[PDB]
C-alpha cells in the first residue's frame, strides 16, 4: 500500500510500505504533517487508533490496538517542552509475530551504546535477573548460562568496566554477585561467577515470585541513610531480564518500579526527567508469554524499543555472538554530559 | 448462528468523512481539439 | 476556456461504498486542476458561501471603470461614464477624475 | 478568489483553504498577499505573508480549530502587499452538530404572495434522503411575517400533515392571516414578506431535519 | 500555576489571562423543560405475558406546551397491544399515524405519539398494554423521550424496566468514576470439586494476584455499594497488598449481585481474585467482587464433622498447604 497526503502538507517516512513475511509493514510509519504544532505529528502506527488531534505543548494522545491485539510500547504520549514526545512509538502486535534475530540485536546494542559514552570519564552499573521458573525447563537454563558469557566481553569491548549484579530468582531471591563488592568492577571475575552458580535449588522451589526479585534489586541500589551519595545524580543504571511474563507469586511488580524512579528522582521534576539514568530491557523466552506484562516493565525511550519476543531459546544464543559481530560507530561529537562546574565551554 | 456470515468475518465501514479529494492534478495529457484529458483512479469512502 | 467533470467509467449503476472509480477530468492544456470532493448533507445546513463561476463574473462587473450604461450630458460626458479619458491638441478634454469609485 | 472545502466545521477539525491569484485579466500572476483569520468579534488569530511565484497561481494553505473555541461565523480576509485598502473575504461557521440523513426543500407554488387571492398561499414541501430515495413521515409548518429585521410569528398557522412518498401539501389560509396582524386594511401588507418553517420527522424516531425559506 | 510578565520597550498593550474548566455545579439539566414519569406495572388476570405500561408528562413553564412528540421504544420481546392504540389515536388532542396502526404484530418496537398539547399544571397520562411476544431470557429496557417540534436538544429521557429501577444499569461508582458491573456476580456456580487438579491450577494462573481466608464482621447496606467487611485470618498466597493476621479489609458487591453470594456474618470464607480487582487509594483499599473472583463458603470447625461436608473439608485443608509450604509451580 502506498501513502500520498492532501496539498499543503508534507509526507515523511516511508511513503511505499510492504507488507513482510513477519506480519509487520516495512519501513518507518507514513505521517503527513503541516508544521503548525511544537511538537510534531505523532502519526497513526498501522493497527492503532490515535484520541487527540492538538499537537500543542503540554498536549497528549492515547492510543488503542484493534481486537485480539496487544499493545507494544507507550499507550499515552505526551508533548515535551523541545518538541519531542513521551515514551515511545506504539506498534500493535499479535500472539504469534514474536521478532527475528536480526531485529533483536540491532535495536538493543543501539539503546545500549548511549548510556554507555555519556558514562565515558567506574560510573555505571548493570542488574542481571534470570527467571529459574519451572515453565522454562531445565534444558532451558544452561543454554541461557552461555548466552550471558557474551554480553560481559561485548561491554568491556568499549573499554568501560561497570559494576554487575547477578541475581537469580524462582520463589525466592539469590544474590551471587552484588554490586557492592570490591571485585564487581572486575569483568573477567563476574564471568567466573557465572560459570559456578548451580539451578538445583532453584529447580526444587518451582515459583515465578517477580516482585520479590525486583525487591532485592532495590535493596542493592539504596543506601542505607547514607545522606546524598556522590553518584546520586550521576550514575547510569541498567536493568536486564528475561521472564516469561506469567508470575504469579508475590505480586503486580510494577509497584517495585515505581519505587526504583523515585529514588533515582526520575519524574519528580519538570525541568528535569532524567529518563537516560534508567533503562529496562525485557527478553521473552517462550512462546508462552504474556506480552502485556513484559511491556509494562521494559522503559519506553523516544525512537527505540526494549521489549523483545523470540521462541526456542537458541536464537536468543543467536543474537548474542551476532552483536560482537557489529561494530557501533561510537560518536563523541555532540556529548554534552550535566557535570556540576558548569563554566563556558563545558 | 451456523447458518450467516460470521460477524468476526465482517469488516466494518470505518472511513466516514464530510470532505475529501484535496488534490492537485496537472492537464499533460496530449491535447486533442484544444481539450485535455485526465483519467483519474480514486477510492470512494464508506458513507451513504 | 472550459472545465466539465464527469463519470470516466460509463454510468454502469449507483457505485458501492469502497469501490474504485474512474473520474474525467476535462479542461484546457496546461491548466493546474485542483479538486475537492464534499458530501450533499453538508449544504443542508449551509448553502451559502459556494464558489461558482457566476459569483467571479459578479465581482469582475462590479470593478469597472464606467458607470452609467449610456451616453452622457455632453461629449466629454460619455467618456468619463463609460470610463475613458480623452486629449486633444485643440484643447478639448474630459473632466478630471479623484475618485476611484462611481458617483452614489 | 478564496475557496473553502466545506462551509460549517466542528471543534477538533481542520480547514483547508485554497488562494487562487490573478490579475485584471483573469489570468495567473505572482504576487505577495498578506492572509488572515478573524474571530466572530472581528480580531485577526493567524497571519501570513505568502508569495504565489512558481506555483501556477494556487496558494494551499491549512488551519487547524482548537477544541475549545469561540463559535460563530469566522472571516478569512486577504489582501496584495501592494494594495492594502482592497480587502477580499470569504466567511464560514463553526457550530457543534451532526450530519442529518435528509434533506428538506420548502418551495411555495409561486415565488411571491398576491393580496387578493382567496386561496392563500400553497407551499410544497419536498423531503427525500441524500441518496436520492424519498422519505415516509410526518412534518411540522409554521408561516410568519417578518417587517425589516423585527420578525412577528403567526402561532395560528400550526398544521400538522403526513408526508407520504416523500410529498406534502400546506396552505395558509387569508383568514388566518388577516388575523394575525389584528389589520382591517389588507394594503398595508406591501412590502413585508413572509417566511415558512417545516420541521419533518421520520417514523422511526431517529432524525429530524428543519428547513426554512424566507423572503 | 503563578507566572511572571516582563514588558519593555516603548507602547502600549492589553494582557488578558482566562482559565476555561469544567466546574461543578447542580447537575440538572435534564428534564429542564419537562417533567418524565414511566412505570411498568404487571396487568391482572383474565380467565404469553401482558403488562401495563403508564406514562404521565408536565410541561414546565407558565403556559401549556404546544404540539409535542413521543419517542416510545419497546423493550426486547415486547410489542404494544394493537387494540389499545387505535384507543389513543381517536382520543382527543392525539395522533397515532396511520403507518403504525397497521404494522400487526411483526415489528412494533418504536413507536412516535403524537400530542397536538401536554399542560402545566396537571399531568397527561396515558398507558396501554404490552403483550410479550418472543420470551427472551435478557430483556434491554426500553426509553420514552418527550420534545416539542422546534427544540429536540431541550428534551429528556426516561427508562422502564420491571426489574432494575426506571431501566437504569448496574454500574459501580466511587468518586465519579464508575465501572460496569452489568457482568457475572462470582466465576462459576462450579461444584464439581476435584480438589487441587481444578482448584491450584485456576489458583496458580498468572493473573490470580491474592488468596486468603478471611471472617466476615459487619454488612453494611449503603446507597450506591455495598460493604462487607472481612478481618484476615490467614494469608495463604500473599499479593501486592502487605497484611498481617488480624487485619481488616472493605469489600465491595452491587446491589443485583447481594442475592447471589448469600453472605452472614460471624462466618469464614475463602476468597480468590485479579489484580484488576483493586479499587483503593492510600493504605485504605477496597476488594472488588466482579466476574472474576472466586467465593466459596468455609464451614467452621464443628460443622466439618457432617458426611455431606466430609468429602469438602479434606479438599479445603489440604489446598492450604500445598500453597504456604511448597507455592505455586511453574
Ligand atoms: C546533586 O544533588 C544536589 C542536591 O539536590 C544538588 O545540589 C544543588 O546544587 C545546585 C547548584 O549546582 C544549587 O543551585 C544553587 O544553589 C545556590 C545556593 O547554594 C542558590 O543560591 C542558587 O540560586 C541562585 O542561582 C541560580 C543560578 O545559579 C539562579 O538561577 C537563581 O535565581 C538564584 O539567583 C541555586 O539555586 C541547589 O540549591 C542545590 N540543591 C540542594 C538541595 O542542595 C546538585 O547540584 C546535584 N548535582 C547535579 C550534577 O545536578
Ligand atoms: C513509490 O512507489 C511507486 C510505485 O509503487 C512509485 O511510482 C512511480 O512513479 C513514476 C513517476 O516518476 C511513475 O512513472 C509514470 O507512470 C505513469 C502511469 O500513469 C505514466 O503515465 C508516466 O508516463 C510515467 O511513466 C511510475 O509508473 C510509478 N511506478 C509504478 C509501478 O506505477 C514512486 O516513485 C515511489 N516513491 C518513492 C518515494 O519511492
Ligand atoms: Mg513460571
Amino acid at each position: 500500500i502506498s501513502f500520498h497526503c492532501y496539498d499543503g502538507y508534507t509526507l515523511r517516512g516511508s511513503a511505499n510500505r510492504t507488507c513482510q513475511v513477519n506480519g509487520r509493514w516495512s519501513g518507518q510509519t507514513a505521517i503527513c504533517d503541516n508544521g503548525a504544532g511544537y511538537c510534531s505529528n505523532p502519526g497513526i502506527p498501522i493497527g492503532t487508533r490515535k484520541v487527540g488531534s492538538q499537537y500543542r505543548l503540554e498536549d497528549s494522545v492515547t492510543y488503542h490496538c484493534s481486537r485480539g491485539l496487544t499493545l507494544r510500547g507507550s499507550q499515552r504520549r505526551t508533548c515535551q517542552e523541545g518538541g519531542s514526545w513521551s515514551g515511545t512509538e506504539p506498534s500493535c502486535q499479535d500472539s504469534f509475530m514474536y521478532d527475528t534475530p536480526q531485529e533483536v540485536a540491532e535495536a538493543f546494542l543501539s539503546s545500549l551504546t548511549e548510556t554507555i559514552e555519556g558514562v565515558d570519564a567506574g560510573s555505571m552499573n548493570i542488574y542481571l535477573v534470570l527467571d529459574g521458573s519451572g515453565s522454562i525447563g531445565a534444558s532451558n537454563f544452561t543454554g541461557a548460562k552461555k548466552c550471558l558469557v557474551n554480553l560481559i566481553e561485548k561491554v568491556a569491548s568499549y573499554g568501560v568496566k561497570p559494576r554487575y549484579g547477578l541475581v537469580t530468582y524462582a520463589t525466592y531471591p539469590k544474590i551471587w554477585v552484588k554490586v557492592s563488592e570490591a571485585d564487581s568492577s572486575n569483568a573477567d571475575w563476574v564471568t567466573k561467577q557465572l560459570n559456578e552458580i548451580n539451578y538445583e535449588d532453584h529447580k526444587l522451589k518451582s515459583g515465578t515470585n517477580t516482585k520479590k526479585a525486583l525487591q532485592a534489586v532495590y535493596s542493592m541500589m539504596s543506601w542505607p541513610d547514607d545522606v546524598p551519595p556522590e553518584g546520586w545524580n550521576r550514575t547510569r543504571h541498567v536493568i536486564i531480564l528475561m521472564t516469561d511474563g506469567l508470575h504469579n507469586m508475590g505480586g503486580d511488580p510494577i509497584t517495585v518500579i515505581d519505587e526504583i524512579r523515585d529514588l533515582l528522582y526520575i519524574g519528580k521534576d519538570r525541568k528535569n526527567p532524567r529518563e537516560d539514568y534508567l533503562d529496562v530491557y525485557v527478553f521473552g523466552v517462550g512462546p508462552l508469554v504474556n506480552q502485556v506484562n513484559i511491556n509494562a516493565l521494559a522503559s519506553k525511550k523516544d525512537n527505540e524499543q526494549h521489549v523483545f519476543k523470540v521462541k526456542d531459546m537458541e536464537n536468543l544464543e543467536d543474537v548474542f555472538y551476532q552483536m560482537i559481530d557489529e561494530s557501533q560507530s561510537l560518536s563523541l561529537c555532540g556529548m554534552v554530559w550535566e557535570h556540576r562546574k558548569g563554566t563556558d565551554y563545558h | 448462528d451456523e447458518d450467516i456470515i460470521a460477524e468476526e468475518n465482517i469488516v466494518s465501514r470505518s472511513e466516514f468523512p464530510e470532505s475529501w479529494l484535496w488534490n492537485v492534478e496537472d492537464l499533460k495529457e496530449p491535447p486533442k481539439n484544444g481539450i485535455s484529458t485526465k483519467l483519474m483512479n480514486i477510492f470512494l469512502k464508506d458513507s451513504i | 476556456g472550459s472545465l466539465v467533470v464527469k463519470s470516466g467509467q460509463s454510468e454502469d449503476r449507483q457505485p458501492v461504498p469502497g469501490q474504485q472509480m474512474t473520474l474525467k477530468i476535462e479542461g484546457d492544456h496546461g491548466a493546474r486542476v485542483v479538486l475537492v470532493a464534499v458530501d450533499k448533507g453538508v449544504f443542508v445546513l449551509n448553502k451559502k458561501n459556494k464558489l461558482t463561476q457566476s459569483k467571479i463574473w459578479d465581482v469582475v462587473e462590479k470593478a469597472d471603470i464606467g458607470c452609467t450604461p449610456g451616453s452622457g450630458k455632453d461629449y466629454a460626458g460619455v467618456f468619463s461614464d463609460a470610463g475613458l479619458t480623452f486629449t486633444s491638441s485643440s484643447g478639448q478634454q474630459t473632466a478630471q477624475r479623484a475618485e476611484l469609485q462611481c458617483p452614489q | 478568489f478564496i475557496q473553502t472545502d466545506k462551509t460549517i466545521y466542528t471543534p477538533g477539525s481542520t480547514v483547508l483553504y485554497r488562494i487562487f491569484t490573478v490579475n485584471h485579466k483573469l489570468l495567473p500572476v505572482g504576487r505577495t498577499v498578506m492572509v488572515n483569520i478573524e474571530n466572530p468579534e472581528g480580531i485577526p488569530v493567524k497571519q501570513d505573508s505568502l508569495s504565489s511565484q512558481n506555483q501556477l497561481g494556487v496558494l494551499p494553505l491549512s488551519w487547524d480549530i482548537p477544541e475549545l473555541v469561540n463559535m460563530g461565523q469566522w472571516k478569512i480576509r486577504a489582501y496584495y502587499e501592494n494594495s492594502p485598502q482592497q480587502v477580499f473575504s470569504t466567511e464560514f461557521e463553526v457550530k457543534e452538530y451532526v450530519l442529518p440523513s435528509f434533506e428538506v426543500i420548502v418551495e411555495p407554488t409561486e415565488k411571491f404572495y398576491y393580496i387578493y387571492n382567496e386561496k392563500g398561499l400553497e407551499v410544497t414541501i419536498t423531503a427525500r434522503f441524500l441518496y436520492g430515495k424519498k422519505v415516509e413521515g410526518t412534518a411540522f409548518v409554521i408561516f410568519g411575517i417578518q417587517d425589516g429585521e423585527q420578525r412577528i410569528s403567526l402561532p395560528e398557522s400550526l398544521k400538522r400533515i403526513p408526508i407520504e412518498d416523500g410529498s406534502g401539501e400546506v396552505v395558509l389560509s387569508r383568514k388566518v392571516l388577516l388575523d394575525g396582524v389584528q389589520n382591517p386594511r389588507a394594503e398595508d401588507l406591501v412590502g413585508k414578506s413572509l417566511y415558512v418553517s417545516a420541521t419533518v420527522i421520520l417514523h422511526s424516531g431517529s432524525d429530524m431535519v428543519q428547513a426554512e425559506r424566507s423572503g | 500555576e503563578g507566572f511572571t510578565v516582563t514588558a519593555e520597550g516603548k507602547g502600549q498593550g492589553t494582557l488578558s489571562v482566562v482559565t476555561m474548566y469544567h466546574a461543578k455545579a447542580k447537575d440538572q439539566l435534564t428534564c429542564n423543560k419537562f417533567d418524565l414519569k414511566v412505570t411498568i406495572k404487571p396487568a391482572p388476570e383474565t380467565e404469553k405475558n401482558t403488562m401495563i405500561l403508564e406514562i404521565c408528562t408536565r410541561y414546565r413553564g407558565d403556559q401549556d406546551a404546544t404540539m409535542s412528540i413521543l419517542d416510545i421504544s419497546m423493550m426486547t420481546g415486547f410489542a404494544p397491544d394493537t387494540d389499545d392504540l387505535k384507543q389513543l389515536a381517536n382520543g382527543v388532542d392525539r395522533y397515532i399515524s396511520k403507518y403504525e396502526l397497521d404494522k400487526a404484530f411483526s415489528d412494533r418496537n418504536t413507536l412516535i405519539i403524537y400530542l397536538d398539547k401536554v399542560s402545566h399544571s396537571e399531568d397527561d397520562c396515558l398507558a396501554f398494554k404490552v403483550h410479550q411476544y418472543f420470551n427472551v431470557e435478557l430483556i434491554q429496557p426500553g426509553a420514552v423521550k418527550v420534545y416539542a417540534y422546534y427544540n429536540l436538544e431541550e428534551s429528556c429521557t426516561r427508562f422502564y424496566h420491571p426489574e432494575k429501577e426506571d431501566g437504569k444499569l448496574n454500574k459501580l461508582c466511587r468518586d465519579e468514576l464508575c465501572r460496569c458491573a452489568e457482568e457475572n456476580c462470582f466465576i462459576q456456580k462450579s461444584d464439581d470439586k476435584v480438589t487441587l487438579e481444578e482448584r491450584l491450577d485456576k489458583a496458580c494462573e498468572p493473573g490470580v494476584d491474592y488468596v486468603y481466608k478471611t471472617r466476615l464482621v459487619k454488612v453494611q447496606l449503603s446507597n450506591d455499594f455495598d460493604e462487607y467487611i472481612m478481618a484476615i485470618e490467614q494469608t495463604i498466597k500473599s499479593g501486592s497488598d502487605e497484611v498481617q493476621v488480624g487485619q481488616q479489609r472493605t469489600f465491595i458487591s452491587p446491589i443485583k449481585c447481594r442475592e447471589a453470594l448469600k453472605l452472614e456474618e460471624k462466618k469464614h470464607y475463602l476468597m480468590w481474585g485479579l489484580s484488576s480487582d483493586f479499587w483503593g487509594e492510600k493504605p485504605n483499599l477496597s476488594y472488588i467482587i466482579g466476574k472474576d473472583t472466586w467465593v466459596e463458603h468455609w464451614p467452621e470447625e464443628d460443622e466439618c464433622q457432617d458426611e455431606e461436608n466430609q468429602k469438602q473439608c479434606q479438599d479445603l485443608g489440604a489446598f492450604t498447604e500445598s500453597m504456604v509450604v511448597f507455592g505455586c509451580p511453574n
